[PDB]
């Protein structure tokens, strides 16, 4: 199928004392694969799945600098953005940063992003096209011009359709294992009386992988989303995901109720019923 | 494999 | 300065099942700015062996993590998580409800 590699970098000034607290994470799809954490004693890119530790010392030198270079330009951008917005030396601030590439099926170049912003809201974004800007305000502008002058987008470009492509196609026969396999859901449903007129339907997916699904109720043969309620999907913690999705229904008629399962993992939709 | 090239806003 | 406040959920890695050894956890996601205090309480109290994921974000640029800790259920004990953030006057309590 279809899989992405990107990567997310966290800075929060701290006024008062010292640098920005600074969090680089990567993955590919929807597994975390390493970090850089500016408060962890090591002071290096490290590793956070298996499949990436087969990568020699030259590797992590490198993914070392570049991580640490980053954490400089965001605390220099720190600084600019509190100028542009006319902000006080006192107050911490965020800078968010993510990036990466998507491949189809292929496993060649369908889409490439860069996005920056300043206190959680969209600052300069690169266009789908890789070859412009888009700038949300005044001060993003002002950076929009600079980096249209320095050619920056031509080169992020570069990097989106060469070197990401190449790395996350290596990383995904290198953690083919894992990487490469579809865990399809395990599901069941569960029943409880809330009084002796109305029940509630819990249909359950668990323990699959990757965390992309649909799960819906019908009701005689008909898509019901009234008195439904459907968490987030959520992390297990062994690097696969959690979902359901509920039904209110009276008492006794449980058998007009089917949920239904799509996921990657099941070469057709699965159907459930209580029994 | 992280971008090797940085600007500043 | 936006101000999200976080969403919650406490539930277990496996099936939960009385007796039997397992993992909490406590999912927070959807707040801004990253800064938040987390904790997982055992009959009201704080559990000490507690871990979270490193700190990543969404497309809307709110930030997620897990908090998770070995456990073991029984029909007793009392588990939840409890969450203080800028955008929350008072902590918020979660109950874990085996069920959820």
């Amino acid at each position: 199928g279809s899989h992405s590699m990107r990567y997310f970098f966290t800075s929060v000034s701290r006024p008062g004392r010292g640098e920005p607290r600074f969090i680089a994470v990567g993955y590919v799809d929807d597994t975390q694969f390493v970090r850089f954490d500016s408060d962890a004693a090591s002071q290096r890119m490290e590793p956070r799945a298996p499949w990436i530790e087969q990568e020699g010392p030259e590797y992590w030198d490198g993914e070392t600098r570049k991580v640490k270079a980053h954490s400089q330009t965001h605390r220099v951008d720190l600084g600019t953005l509190r100028g542009y917005y006319n902000q006080s030396e006192a107050g911490s601030h965020t800078v968010q940063r993510m990036y990466g590439c998507d491949v189809g099926s292929d496993w060649r170049f369908l889409r490439g992003y860069h996005q920056y912003a300043y206190d959680g809201k969209d600052y300069i974004a690169l266009k789908e096209d890789l070859r412009s800007w888009t700038a949300a305000d005044m001060a993003a502008q002002t950076t929009k011009h600079k980096w249209e002058a320095a050619h920056v987008a031509e080169q992020l470009r570069a990097y989106l359709e060469g070197t990401c492509v190449e790395w996350l196609r290596r990383y995904l026969e290198n953690g083919k294992e894992t990487l490469q396999r579809t865990d399809a859901p395990k599901t069941h449903m569960t029943h409880h009386a809330v009084s002796d007129h109305e029940a509630t339907l819990r249909c359950w997916a668990l323990s699959f992988y990757p965390a992309e699904i649909t799960l819906t109720w019908q009701r005689d043969g008909e898509d019901q989303t009234q008195d439904t309620e459907l968490v987030e999907t959520r992390p297990a913690g062994d690097g696969t995901f959690q979902k359901w999705v509920a039904v209110v229904v009276p008492s006794g008629q449980e058998q007009r109720y089917t949920c239904h399962v799509q996921h990657e993992g099941l070469p057709k939709p699965l159907t459930l019923r209580w029994e | 494999c992280i971008n090797g090239m940085c600007w500043t806003v | 300065m936006i101000q999200r406040t976080p969403k919650i959920q406490v539930y277990s890695r496996h099936p939960a099942e009385n007796g039997k050894s397992n993992f909490l956890n406590c999912y927070v996601s959807g707040f801004h700015p990253s800064d938040i205090e987390v904790d997982l309480l055992k009959n009201g109290e704080r559990i000490e062996k507690v871990e979270h994921s490193d700190l990543s974000f969404s497309k809307d640029w709110s930030f997620y993590l897990l908090y998770y800790t070995e456990f073991t259920p029984t029909e007793k004990d009392e588990y939840a998580c409890r969450v203080n953030h800028v955008t929350l006057s008072q902590p918020k309590i979660v109950k874990w409800d085996r069920d959820m």
